């Protein structure tokens, strides 16, 4: 059955400067190299999806599916326990091929497949007393699944910490591009201190993975997980529990940025050219 | 492919990247492939005569 659960709620923030990577796997030292490519622009515009899970009251879905444009910039500051991954399609059904990542606490799946599911997905995880660890079926979630082609398992993406420090810590930079037949992903993980959003400074993306494919997708949504104490009962309202499931949306455009390496090569900086007539002379 | 002097390196190398480079787009330093280690590409000694 198909069930919607987040109080999925759109306010606006600003981009500032967030998600700038490195344009490919080529070191270089103390140089300030300029690129083109697809990026977020400086000061753009975030729609904050702000929102509430693990409740019941939201039973008719409520959260469209965003696009996916020229490059979607993501950020959260959810554990594993909450989001899970990310979905990628055209159409999202079972007649084109449906890109769904799963973030396990011990691996990451990610698989391409033509899965047939509803525009709610989520996955429900609870370690009940009789097994002390549950394993979630994909025919009950997921109406169907055909044709799978593409199956890929590393370690967990998500280093996610404990602490509630950690716990916004977990900054998982997640761009996601699709150029010349690669699907990049690149990563961050920042211990910066705990706050509301994006915080100032800077700190470049570097290369989770680069999938071979990079084929066009047209709609990118936020696969949750039920958030759950593996202590509360089942299908109920004293099941899944009320919690912030806050996840940012950024999108890319084509655009020109000025790069500053430090002594180890890692982006230190980066600055945009179309932004203000500063940027264009810088 | 090239020709030069591979000596030892002292400069730090982020584990992300994998060959060195200096501002004329020379691959001046290269992390060994077989080990991770760094190694300087000196310029062969012409001058002239
Ligand atoms: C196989 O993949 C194709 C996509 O090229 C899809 O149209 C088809 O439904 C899938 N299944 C079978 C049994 O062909
Ligand atoms: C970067 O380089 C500086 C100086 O070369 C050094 O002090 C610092 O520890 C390096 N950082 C990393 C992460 O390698």
């Amino acid at each position: 059955q198909c069930v919607n659960l987040i109080t999925r709620t759109q306010s606006y923030t600003n981009s500032f400067t967030r998600g700038v990577y490195y344009p490919d796997k080529v070191f270089r030292s103390s140089v300030l190299h300029s690129t083109q490519d697809l990026f977020l622009p400086f000061f753009s515009n975030v729609t904050w999806f702000h929102a509430i899970s693990g409740t019941n009251g939201t039973k008719r879905f409520d959260n469209p599916v965003l696009p996916f444009n020229d490059g979607v910039y993501f950020a959260s500051t959810e554990k594993s326990n909450i989001i899970r991954g990310w979905i990628f399609g055209t159409t999202l059904d079972s007649k084109t091929q449906s890109l769904l990542i799963v973030n396990n606490a011990t691996n990451v799946v990610i698989k391409v497949c033509e899965f047939q599911f509803c525009n709610d997905p989520f996955l429900d995880v609870y370690y009940h007393k009789n097994n002390k660890s549950w394993m979630e079926s994909e025919f009950r979630v997921y109406s169907s699944a055909n044709n799978c082609t593409f199956e890929y398992v590393s370690q967990p993406f998500l280093m996610d910490l404990e602490g509630k420090q950690g716990n916004f810590k977990n900054l998982r930079e997640f761009v996601f591009k699709n150029i010349d037949g690669y699907f990049k992903i690149y990563s961050k993980h920042t211990p910066i201190n705990l706050g509301r959003d994006l915080p100032q400074g800077f700190s470049a993306l570097e290369p989770l993975v680069d999938l071979p494919i990079g084929i066009n997708i047209t709609r990118f949504q936020t696969l949750l997980a039920l958030h759950r104490s593996y202590l509360t009962p089942g299908d109920s309202s004293s099941g899944w529990t009320a919690g912030a499931a806050a996840y940012y949306v950024g999108y890319l455009q084509p655009r020109t940025f000025l790069l500053k390496y430090n002594e180890n090569g890692t982006i230190t900086d980066a600055v945009d050219c179309a932004l203000d007539p500063l940027s264009e002379t810088k | 492919t090239g020709t030069g002097v591979l000596t030892e390196s002292n400069k730090k190398f982020l584990p992300f990247q994998q060959f060195g480079r200096d501002i004329a787009d020379t691959t001046d330093a290269v992390r060994d492939p077989q080990t991770l280690e760094i190694l300087d590409i000196t310029p062969c000694s012409f001058g002239g005569v």
